[PDB]
């Protein structure tokens, strides 16, 4: 609603231009007349104080044991039906003291404890679902840290980050930004790394959900979480929703699923609507990451739902060296290990294997209370990770 | 009060400047020779801002606050040589040593004499030399004088020549957004005689560059909104924007014609002798401009019809203008 700050962010002069001065003095004159305008009338008309008298009378009209209940329906204004504490419905009378605006059908209502009526709305406790996927800040991974993938970082920048920092570009050519991005590649290529990189330099509520939690126990509590996921995203202003391992909504079978595949499909048919249905969309951008782009219904990937398909290949030899350097940056090597010699250990190392080598190297140096990794540590590190 | 690393530099060359009080006796010729040569080399190392903090500037800041307060009027003698050197050190400490409420008694310190040819010194600097201080001072002293002592000596009119000089160079200094800086100073001064001051400012600015005058008109729109309570600047304020957009500027006149409507739209004395001035803008936006001025359209045909020769067609044109082209085209 209204914003307490930012009375007039007219910083267009951005200098000592006199235009800044004229507006400021305007309020000062209005303030002066208001001062004696309120106190003067507050003496010969000592009916309402507006500071202690106003609040006082309403409190008496309220009750000491204020009740809490659920508003069930909105009958004509000044009248509503509110569900009592346990199981009863009362045709209460709405009092004007309430804002009369936050009366959503089912949020909350405060009622007098004897003549039950509407006395006031109650803000709804942050539902546990919102807190579950409300990623605050990406801990450490920056955007120059990712390294390697270069032509693939421009697509994500140009779909989920540019339209929020420089909208003019998709503002003068009359082109709406590409709807979504789907990331696909072998197991371990930076798919999620780039996914959390965008969360770093972003100004929107990031939400993350893995494909495995989209499949639930009871029937119907399937394509109902999908509705909740996109209901939270809309309520939270600009937001990037990240679905990870989307290939778990029909690639993995779980006994907890009361309904079998037939139930999982209806989850997809609800996810299909939530990405492109005849409802309004607003500002919500979907990033889907998967390691098997060939095992999902070719309608979830239809242009319009997800537009830009980004392909993540196994690291190139030149990029392999960059991966080692970034991961080994904060490591006191023993000027005896050569990075180039370990670049060729197996025909194709994902890159997540590179970090595994550089992380097991340290654990192989801790065992000897040594703060310098030698070629022996890496040699045994390169065998304990990608061999067994 | 202390120095490090480069301590040697500020030690040897400072004894002579500090020896001035003791060098004025028995050494009549020593002082003059050193000053002449030091001036040339000083500017080379000053124009470059390679040091965040000025080491030399702070040294004199202390003794200059009190020494200059009583020494300046101590002599009160006009000398050809002393005046040039004296004015040099007055401007340097103004921004920092002088506090905001100190220009009340500063009228006699700067009005009496000018700093020689400081114009060259005010061109290299962008906005930090004297632009901030110069404008603020005139906003207070002048107003009080005109309240009851508007009649004064010729000194009041001397400052008029000063105003014109500044505007001629600020616009082209950088061609950046700072161009809009000039109008602020002229507004405060000459509240009543605003027209006379503006006549000189735009006389030279328009000739220097042609197209860079359009941006100026924009600042005029918002300026008039914050007018005075008294109903005295409702007519004079609306006349200034006209002369600039005349034949002295681009002949588009699209905004010129609109400018006449501000003075309550007194059509009897603003454009009544304006349509026939050009006689060659019939196909231009001249016709369209009047199409948004439904204030004196009834009397338009009173003079236009009697012409019967200024226009190729004089009867058919008027008929098809009212609503013939409005409803038919859309449907
Ligand atoms: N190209 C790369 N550049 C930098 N780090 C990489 C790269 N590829 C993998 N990594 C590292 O691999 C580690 C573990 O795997 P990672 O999180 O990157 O997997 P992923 O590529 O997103 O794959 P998946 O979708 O299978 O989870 C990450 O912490 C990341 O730093
Ligand atoms: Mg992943």
């Amino acid at each position: 609603g209204p914003d307490a700050a930012s009375k007039l962010p007219l910083v267009t002069p951005h200098t000592q231009c006199r235009l800044k001065l004229l507006k400021l003095e305007r309020i000062k004159d209005y303030l002066l007349m208001e001062e004696e305008f309120i106190r003067n009338q507050e003496q010969m008309k000592p009916l309402e104080e507006k500071q202690e008298e106003e609040r006082s009378k309403v409190d008496d009209l309220r009750g000491t044991p204020m009740s809490v209940g659920t508003l069930e329906e909105i009958i004509d204004d000044n009248h509503a039906i509110v569900s009592t504490s346990v199981g009863s419905e009362h045709y209460v009378s709405i009092l004007s003291f309430v804002d009369k605006d936050l009366l959503e059908p089912g949020c909350s209502v405060l009622l007098n404890h004897k003549v039950h009526a509407v006395i006031g709305v109650l803000m709804d406790d942050t539902d546990p679902l919102v807190t579950v996927m409300k990623v605050e800040k990406a801990p450490q991974e920056t955007y120059a840290d990712i390294g390697g993938l270069d032509n693939q970082i421009q697509e994500i920048k140009e779909s989920v980050e540019l339209p929020l920092t420089h909208p003019e570009y998709y503002e003068e050519m009359g082109i709406k930004p590409p709807k979504g991005v789907i990331l696909y590649g072998p197991p371990g290529t930076g798919k999620t790394l780039l996914a959390k990189a965008v969360a770093n330099q972003t100004s929107a509520t990031f939400l993350r959900v893995v494909g495995s939690e989209l499949i639930q126990k009871y029937l119907g509590d399937g394509p109902k979480l999908v509705r909740e996921l996109f209901r939270v995203a809309e309520e939270h202003a600009p937001s990037i929703v990240f679905i990870d391992e989307i290939d778990a909504i029909g690639t993995k079978r779980y006994d907890s699923n009361s309904g079998g595949e037939r139930e999982i499909q209806r989850t997809m048919l609800e996810l299909l609507n939530q990405l492109d249905g005849f409802d309004s969309r607003g500002d919500v951008k979907v990033i889907m990451a998967t390691n098997r782009i060939e095992t999902l219904d070719p309608a979830l990937i239809r242009p319009g739902r997800i537009d830009r398909k980004i392909e993540f290949p196994l690291p190139d030899e030149k990029t392999k060296k960059r991966i080692f350097q970034i991961h080994t940056s904060r490591m006191t090597l023993a000027d005896d290990v050569t990075l180039d010699d370990l670049i060729m250990a197996k025909d194709d190392l994902s890159g997540a294997d590179i970090k595994a080598i550089c992380t097991e190297a340290g654990l192989m140096a801790l065992r000897e209370r040594r703060m310098k990794v030698t070629n022996e540590d890496f040699k045994k590190s390169k065998e304990n990770v990608l061999y067994k | 009060m202390e120095e490090g690393g480069r301590d040697k530099a500020p030690v040897q060359p400072q004894q002579s400047p500090a020896a001035a009080p003791g060098g004025t006796d028995e050494k009549p010729s020593g002082k003059e020779r050193r000053d002449a040569g030091d001036k040339d080399k000083e500017q080379e190392l000053s124009e470059e801002d390679k040091q965040l903090q000025d080491e030399l500037e702070m040294l004199v800041e202390r003794l200059g606050e009190k020494d200059t307060s009583l020494y300046r009027p101590a002599l009160e003698e006009l000398r050809r040589q002393i005046r040039s050197s004296t004015t040099s050190m007055t401007s340097v400490p103004k921004p920092l040593k002088f506090l905001r409420p100190h220009y009340g008694k500063l009228k006699e310190i700067y009005e009496n004499m000018a700093p020689g040819e400081n114009k060259r010194f005010a061109a290299d600097i962008i906005s930090v030399l004297a632009m901030t201080m110069s404008g603020e001072r005139e906003c207070l002293k002048y107003r009080l004088v005109g309240s009851q002592e508007e009649l004064a000596s010729w000194g009041h009119e001397y400052v008029r020549h000063l105003a014109g000089e500044v505007a001629k160079e600020w616009q082209e200094l950088d061609d950046a957004e700072k161009v809009q800086r000039e109008p602020l100073l002229t507004l405060v001064k000459e509240i009543v005689p605003y027209n006379m001051a503006h006549n000189a400012e735009h006389e030279a600015c328009d000739l220097l560059m042609e197209i860079e005058q359009v941006d100026m008109l924009e600042k005029d729109i918002d300026e008039n909104a914050y007018a005075k309570v008294c109903l005295y600047l409702t007519s004079c304020v609306n006349y200034v924007p006209e002369p600039e957009n005349s034949a002295l500027l681009r002949c588009a006149l699209g905004v010129f014609r609109k400018f006449s409507r501000f003075p309550e739209a007194l059509r009897l004395a603003l454009m009544l002798n304006d349509m026939e001035l050009v006689e060659d803008i019939f196909t231009s936006c001249k016709d369209v401009v009047v199409q948004k001025q439904m204030a004196f359209m009834l009397g338009r045909h009173g003079v236009f019809l009697e012409l019967s020769e200024d226009v190729e067609e004089y009867e058919d044109l008027t008929e098809i203008m009212s609503n013939v082209q409005l409803n038919s085209n859309f449907l």
